[PDB]
């Protein structure tokens, strides 16, 4: 499902097809308790961002999407399927991950 | 955004000013007594352009300064009836030609007076 | 105001 | 392995997937020039049988381009052909180039 | 499986399972659909004198 | 060198308010002044979120849509003649659904919003080219006793229908003037299986077209068949170039010497015409 | 395209123009292309019924489908070089109308004979070439005769092989080529109207215009006339041979299995 903000929309001219934008924590912190759903509660919530990108003096315009944006808690990802299970004793035990 | 205007035998010729403290671009409307008020001419904010009401081709001309951020507007040929108060305003959304009355913050005007 | 003549004996089109 | 074909001036075109008949159309070729020299050239749509050229036939149209960048010039042809027409459309160059 | 056939159709089912046929017809109609916009509209006029060459 | 005027409004209540982008495209060779719309963007009370200028194309992104009137206009410059006359394009595109926009169209000041077709029928046809040929051939020097009538007629350019016609009255219809009229005779014909004397028959004209046509006189008229029939059922037909148009002479106009025998000449044509038909 | 092919029969419809605009010398070129484009036909040894219509200001069916000779290769040339110029000498004009609607008079006789139901009448591809400089001027637009023809076959997307409509303009003629395009009507990708100078280009065309593919018959000797296809298809029997002596020997098919 999709839940939009509103007064965050950002309009820019491309440069060299390229452009930057970055949005302050304290707007995002606004735009949370506006829609009053709290900053603890982003677990596993994807950030949603789309583009409408307009070629003038063309006129025609795409879409885009960045539905692959996760909130975590954590940098990095943790592989345990190498390591084997039912340790030997009396040898040394290797993990792998 | 406040309007300041200043400044007579018929047939004569005459100068009116009024000073806006924004560049925009006030047109002039004029009101008889015992009638309802009506425009003269208009001009765009460049001022390359104008409009002139249809009693009044080709007698009538606006001019502007860049620098003192004013209105030129000759009144040579003086009409008989053409004795009114004339007003000085605009708006801020550069609606050109807008005829009707929806102007905005008049101008407090000078009544001038033509004797035949 | 500008105008000018303009030289087409041929061009290759594309379909 | 990308085999990138390039064409360093040309005129690009996009008509709509589906066009009613008797119904207005916004026919819009777009010039695009990465050239240095500023470019004055006309575009005409060839007279064919079945549609009602804006202009009515080979009349054609006056615009400079500057270097790298785009002019497009709007045209409104409404269909009268039955299933299907061909249309070519020219952009004849100066003598300075 | 396509197939042409204009008219009037038959079935003669057979066999000891149970299914669902459905047919389906393609075919234009008279159009109804409006012209106008509906939802968010947009006039534009513009005035003034444009400069043209030799037509008309 | 000329102003422009665009206008928004929303009918509101569906679920689709908010923000509105406007695809504004001028012209040909035409671009607006940035000053101009620099200057209503930097205002306080400003209606014009961003804008953004490449020659003929402007765009205009609105923060909040009126449901009334209430709309900004702005003015641009011209550098190169248009070499044609043709309406132009404006879309307005929903911020949040780019699907859902409305695309209008607008033209010259002294022009129409929409070309010039007279279909209003299953048929369609359409009526640009330059109507009047207004030909007097007798009056001028330019008349030969050659008999290039059948040349045109059935060779080149070519002509499908022949009447020849006394006009009614004089009438104007959308941008087309109309002439309702009465058949005299029948010249020739290609598909008009109802072709006879003393019927209704209508011939149209562009209002821009400066073709000159008094009721109540009897015209010859040759042309290209219509597609257009009349509201009653007689096929309707349309005046454009390779239209023949011509006025015949009275006796006293024929008897002349400076038209002497070259009169006889056209009515001895019209007869054969109307009697045998085109050859080869 | 003509689909030339065993299964159906089909009927070539030759409209031959004889108006004043055409010179006699046209008209024996347009006989001569006839006399080539009837041989052509029938050396694929196919069901195939050939009618000849002269036309000026009315149509003159020389030969007619109904007739059984029209299946005989000999009393159609026959009565191809029995056409003469001045047949047409009291009507000089063009009537192309007229043409079309004699071919809509003959096919409606021929259901008539046959049977609407019968497959005799549904198996039948028809096929009407149009050699004339296509400058009509009287008799009406041949298009409404054009559309005529159609429902009486019931032309629609699902029977569009069974009707081919070709307009080409042969030899030193004033041709009006925008008159050609609308009887010679585009199906698909493929051109209906041709202007061509001589014999030889409407040899290659129509080399063009036959759809061969459809058959397996396979009688001997039919290679390709065209310089635009292949040499193994110019020369369908050409095989090769390579014995162990590493030398290459050449051979010809004879059979589906001997060389
Ligand atoms: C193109 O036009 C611009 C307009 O300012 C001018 O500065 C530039 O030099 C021109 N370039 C050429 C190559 O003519
Ligand atoms: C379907 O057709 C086959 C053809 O061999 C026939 O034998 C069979 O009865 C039909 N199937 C059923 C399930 O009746
Ligand atoms: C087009 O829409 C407008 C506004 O909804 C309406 O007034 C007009 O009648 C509509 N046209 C048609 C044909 O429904
Ligand atoms: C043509 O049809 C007939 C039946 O009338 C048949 O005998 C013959 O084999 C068919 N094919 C030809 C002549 O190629
Ligand atoms: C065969 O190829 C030549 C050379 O490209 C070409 O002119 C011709 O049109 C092709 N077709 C025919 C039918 O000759
Ligand atoms: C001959 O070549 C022509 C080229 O148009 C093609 O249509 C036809 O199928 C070919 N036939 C054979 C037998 O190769
Ligand atoms: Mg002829």
């Amino acid at each position: 499902k999709k839940t939009f903000f509103r007064g965050l929309e950002s309009q820019t001219k491309l440069v060299n097809g390229q452009s930057h934008i970055s949005l302050s924590k304290a707007e995002f912190q606004d735009a949370l308790e506006k829609l009053n759903m709290g900053i603890t509660d982003l677990q596993g919530l994807r950030l949603y961002v789309a583009a409408a990108i307009i070629e003038s003096p063309g006129g025609e315009m795409e879409e885009a999407e960045l539905t692959s944006w996760y909130f975590v808690s954590s940098p990095f990802s943790l592989d345990l399927s190498k390591t084997k299970r039912h340790l030997v004793p009396g040898a040394p035990f290797l993990l792998q991950a | 955004v406040q309007l300041v205007e200043s400044g007579v035998q018929a047939g004569g010729s005459l100068r009116l000013s009024c000073v806006a403290s924004e560049r925009t671009y006030m047109a002039w409307f004029r009101q008889a007594p015992g009638k309802e008020r009506e425009f003269v001419a208009a001009i765009t904010s460049s001022g390359m352009m104008t409009e002139y009401a249809p009693s009044v081709k080709g007698r009538f001309t606006i001019s502007r300064d860049n620098a003192k951020n004013t209105v030129y507007l000759q009144m040579n040929s003086l009409k008989p009836e053409d004795t009114a108060v004339y007003y000085c305003a605009a708006d801020l959304r550069q609606r050109f030609g807008e005829r009707v009355t929806e102007y905005d913050y008049w101008g407090q005007g000078t009544q001038v007076t033509v004797s035949s | 105001q500008e105008e000018d003549l303009i030289d087409e004996d041929d061009i290759p089109v594309r379909s | 392995v990308q085999l990138r074909v390039f064409r360093e001036f040309h005129l690009h075109l996009r008509l709509p997937m589906s066009v009613r008949r008797f119904e207005q159309l916004e026919l819009r070729p777009v010039l695009y020039n990465y050239l240095d020299k500023n470019l004055t050239v006309s575009v005409h749509v060839s007279p064919v049988e079945g549609l009602c050229l804006a202009g009515g036939g080979g009349l054609a149209q006056q615009v400079l381009v500057p270097a790298g960048s785009a002019r497009p010039v709007a045209f409104s042809v409404v269909p009268t052909a039955a299933a299907a027409v061909s249309l070519k459309v020219v952009a004849r160059g100066s003598f300075e180039f | 499986l396509q197939f042409s056939l204009g008219s009037k159709i038959n079935v003669k089912v057979g066999g000891n399972s149970k299914g669902t046929l459905k047919v389906l017809r393609t075919y234009n109609v008279l159009d109804m659909k409006n012209t106008t916009c509906q939802d968010l509209q947009i006039e534009v006029t513009v005035k003034g004198h444009v400069e043209y060459t030799m037509e008309a | 060198r000329v102003h422009y005027t665009v206008c928004i409004w929303r009918n509101g209540k569906v679920g689709l308010s908010g923000m509105a982008i406007a695809d504004v495209t001028l012209l040909s060779g035409f671009h607006a002044l940035r000053a101009d719309l620099e200057k209503l963007t930097s205002l306080s009370d400003r209606y014009v979120s961003h804008f953004e200028t490449e020659g003929p194309h402007v765009l205009l992104y609105f923060d909040s849509v009126p449901t009334s009137r209430e709309c900004v206009g702005f003015e641009a410059v011209q550098e190169v003649p248009v070499g044609l006359v043709q309406p132009a394009s404006a879309t307005l595109y929903d911020y949040y659904n780019p699907e859902r926009r409305c695309s209008v169209f607008y033209g010259a000041p002294s022009k129409s919003r929409l070309l010039a077709t007279l279909c209003s029928a299953e048929v369609c046809q359409c009526a640009e080219g330059k109507c009047p040929r207004q030909r007097r051939a007798l009056e001028r020097g330019l008349q030969d006793e050659d008999g290039y009538r059948m040349k045109f007629a059935c060779y080149y350019p070519r002509v499908e229908y022949g009447f020849q016609v006394k006009v009614l009255r004089e009438d104007s219809r959308a941008a087309f003037r109309l002439f309702e009229t009465k058949i005299t005779q029948v010249l020739h014909f290609t598909k008009d299986v109802k072709a006879a004397a003393n019927q209704m028959r209508n011939f149209l004209v562009r209002a821009s077209c400066r073709l000159r046509l008094e009721p109540g006189k009897e015209y010859l008229i040759m042309g290209l068949d219509g597609a257009t029939y009349d509201l009653e059922g007689h096929p309707q037909y349309l005046l454009d170039s390779n239209s023949w148009i011509e006025e015949m002479p009275s006796e006293r106009l024929c008897r002349s010497t400076r038209q002497r025998a070259a009169c006889a000449q056209l009515n001895d044509f019209l007869q054969e015409y109307g009697t045998q038909g085109c050859q080869v | 395209k003509i689909q030339i092919q065993r299964s159906g029969h089909l009927n070539l419809y030759l409209l031959l123009d004889c108006s004043q605009s055409v010179s006699e010398n046209d008209f024996l070129i347009f006989k001569e292309s006839a006399s080539l484009m009837v041989d052509r036909i029938f050396s694929f040894e196919i069901n195939v019924s050939v009618a000849i219509i002269t036309f000026a200001s009315e149509p003159k069916v020389l030969m007619s489908v109904l007739n059984d000779n029209s299946r005989d290769m000999t009393e159609v040339i026959s009565s191809l070089e029995n056409a003469n110029y001045k047949d047409h000498e009291n009507g000089t004009g063009t009537n192309t109308y007229a043409a079309l609607n004699s071919v809509y008079l003959m096919m409606n006789n021929q259901m008539r004979l046959l049977g609407m139901e019968t497959m005799a009448w549904q198996e039948i591809r028809h096929a009407i070439i149009l050699l004339t400089d296509g400058k009509s001027n009287m008799g009406g637009s041949p298009k409404t005769a054009v559309d005529h023809i159609r429902e009486i076959l019931n032309i629609n997307q699902k029977r569009n092989d069974y009707l081919d409509i070709y307009a080409i303009g042969v030899g030193k003629l004033d041709v009006d080529w925008r008159e050609l395009n609308e009887l010679g009507s585009k199906k698909d990708g493929e051109r209906h109207a041709f202007i061509l100078q001589d014999t030889k280009a409407l040899h290659q065309v129509f080399e063009h215009m036959l759809d061969v593919s459809k058959l397996t018959d396979t009688i001997c000797g039919v290679g390709n006339m065209s310089a635009n296809a292949s040499d193994q298809e110019r020369t369908p029997w050409h095989v090769t041979i390579k014995p162990k002596s590493q030398e290459t020997c050449r051979g010809a098919l004879i059979s589906d299995q001997w060389v």
